[PDB]
Formats: structure tokens, C-alpha cells, sequence
């Protein structure tokens, strides 16, 4: 079974950027996207982006265009998330996301556990 | 601040009995095509949990008693028997706009007793 | 913003025919483009992961040209409505129809 496992919480201060990571584990093939998607409090979740199985290349929310930048280390299996000019609206549960294939359209049916991210 | 596809999830708040129907609602502001809409729970303290996607299939290890229906505008999740287990946040999500498309507000499930 | 096509299209059986929309009267970005019927995927051009194409139509399309696609070895089940819905920012979606009939002369 595929499992998805994140890197621990963080506080930040205003202004400053944060680096989240995810390891994955289990898939019974090589190539898969990961995306981002975070929950500040209270609300919905928001779907932040995109990265392909190589690295080479993303996708990134409109709203984030300019603040976020993803990596992956395929020789670990590892997605790296760096959000930079933090401000109080960036406090939020951040997951890491997957799913069943190899392609990137599709509901996710692979979570991580989340990442606590919080700002000030 | 651009034109996206908003998803508004009836009721806020559900407080129903152990073995009672939970019938969860969602509106989008466009009609969509079932093909890109995803059902999700999220119990306390843990991550989403994909149940239902297409609008009407049940992802894998998911029972029968969660069922997904509706078309164009109007999307409904049926919980025909509700457990105890079940209380969580459920959210609707899109997913034809973008690769992660949009997701509701959410509806929470309480379970009395 | 309109987005406007050849509205209705014939083609030979076992033929190919080229589907396509344009957008015009709008500098919006495209971000997306779906290609669909009713209850069925055919087809997704993303604009920064490329082309996406439905296990149902993998061996008979060819994405393009440009954000149109070519529907290849057509049978007279292909005859039916299209729908190319474009993803644009900040205007949103643009919704084009086509009706394709193919033809057994």
C-alpha cells in the first residue's frame, strides 16, 4: 500500500519562506505526479500545484505563481514545496497528494499525513 | 482574482442519528460534467479520504453504503446508513478545470449520541 | 470573449477530421483546454503539462493542431455533439459546441 509521508510542522515568521517534503513509498511503478493542496483553518482545501514524475516540469495555482517553487529528488522518492514571502494567510495544514496512475488527471486517492505550517 | 469554479456545499453543518440517511448537496456555479466530480472525507485530525469519483463510482475498499449522483449543476453524496465512525468533513471537489481543480466548503457530519 | 467554431462537421467513415474551437476577442490566458462529450473525456491540453488523453481514445486521436484534436478511424458511432471548454484566466471558462455527423456513402 502507497503511503505518503511529510516532514514536520513549522513556525515562521512573516516574510520569511518555508520548505516542505514528502517521501513516497509503496507504488508499484516509477512514474506518478504530486501535487500540493493545503487547509488553512476553517476552511476549504485549496489545491496549490503540480509536479511531474522528472521534475522538469509544474503547475502552480494562479494565486501562487511567483511564491511557490516545487523539486523532486527521484533518487529518494521525495517532493520538496518552498513557499517564500509567508504572511498570516499562508498558516494552514499543508498535504502532499497522489494518485493510482501515472498520469496527472484525476480524483487523489493518495494523502500524506500533513504538515502544520504556521505564520508569525 | 480570476473567474473560477465555485462549489457551495448544503448544509453547513449535518447533526443526524446512528442508522439515518445523510444526504450532502452541492451546487457549482457552472454545470460540469460528472466526469470530474470527487467526493472526500476527512475525519478529525487526519488527511482526506477519496470516497467517491466520475460523480458516481466508489473508490477502492469504499462501501456501497456511500453513493455519489446528480448532474450539471447539482451533485449529491447519500451515506445510506450512518455510523458513528462517520463523523467528518466531507468536501466536493472538480477536478476539469485544472489538474487539482476546485473543492467545496465543505459539510460537517455530526453524529448524535 | 467568444469562442466560436464550425458548429456542424460530416466526415467519411474510417476518415480522420480535425475538431477545433477559437477564442477570439479576448487576450485571457488559456490554461486548459477540455475536449468532451456529454459523459465522456476525449482529451486535456494543459498549458504547462501538455496533452492528456482518455484511456476510451488513446490509440485514435492525435492531439492538434494547435488546441484542436484530430479524431482518427471514425464510426458512425462518433456521430453526436462535441464540446471544447476552454480555461482562462481571468475570464473564465468558454464553453464551444461541435456536431459531427459521419457519413457511410
Amino acid at each position: 500500500e502507497v503511503q505518503l509521508v511529510q516532514s514536520g510542522a513549522e513556525v515562521k515568521k512573516p516574510g520569511a519562506s518555508v520548505k516542505v517534503s514528502c517521501k513516497a513509498s509503496g507504488y508499484t511503478f516509477t512514474s506518478y505526479y504530486m501535487h500540493w493542496v493545503r487547509q488553512a483553518p476553517g476552511q476549504g482545501l485549496e489545491w496549490m500545484g503540480i509536479i511531474n514524475p522528472s521534475g522538469g516540469s509544474t503547475s502552480y495555482a494562479q494565486k501562487f505563481q511567483g511564491r511557490v517553487t516545487m523539486t523532486r529528488d527521484t533518487s529518494t522518492s521525495t517532493v520538496y514545496m518552498e513557499l517564500s514571502s509567508l504572511r498570516s494567510e499562508d498558516t494552514a495544514v499543508y498535504y502532499c497528494a497522489s494518485r493510482s496512475g501515472s498520469g496527472w488527471f484525476g480524483a487523489l486517492d493518495y494523502w500524506g499525513q500533513g504538515t502544520l505550517v504556521t505564520v508569525s | 482574482g480570476g473567474s473560477e469554479i465555485v462549489l457551495t456545499q448544503s448544509p453547513g453543518t449535518l447533526s443526524l442519528s446512528p442508522g439515518e440517511r445523510a444526504t450532502l448537496s452541492c451546487r457549482a456555479s457552472q454545470s460540469v460534467s460528472s466526469s470530474y466530480l470527487a467526493w472526500y472525507q476527512q475525519k478529525p485530525g487526519q488527511a482526506p479520504r477519496l470516497l467517491i469519483y466520475g460523480a458516481s463510482s466508489r473508490a477502492t475498499g469504499i462501501p456501497d453504503r456511500f453513493s455519489g449522483s446528480g448532474s450539471g449543476t447539482d451533485f449529491t453524496l447519500t451515506i445510506s446508513r450512518l455510523e458513528p465512525e462517520d463523523f467528518a468533513v466531507y468536501y466536493c471537489q472538480q477536478y476539469g478545470s485544472s489538474p487539482g481543480g476546485t473543492f467545496g466548503q465543505g459539510t460537517k457530519v455530526e453524529i448524535k449520541r | 470573449g467568444t469562442i466560436e467554431t464550425t458548429g456542424n462537421i460530416s466526415a467519411e467513415k474510417g476518415g480522420s477530421i480535425i475538431l477545433q474551437c477559437h477564442l477570439s476577442s479576448t487576450t485571457a490566458q488559456v490554461t486548459q483546454v477540455n475536449w468532451e462529450q456529454q459523459d465522456q473525456l476525449l482529451a486535456i491540453c494543459n498549458a504547462d503539462l501538455g496533452w492528456h488523453i482518455s484511456p476510451s481514445f488513446k490509440d485514435r486521436v492525435a492531439p492538434g493542431p494547435g488546441l484542436g484534436l484530430t479524431l482518427q478511424s471514425l464510426t458512425v458511432n462518433d456521430t453526436g455533439e462535441y464540446f471544447c471548454i476552454y480555461h482562462t484566466y481571468p475570464d473564465g471558462t468558454y464553453t464551444g459546441r461541435i456536431f459531427l455527423e459521419v457519413l457511410e456513402s
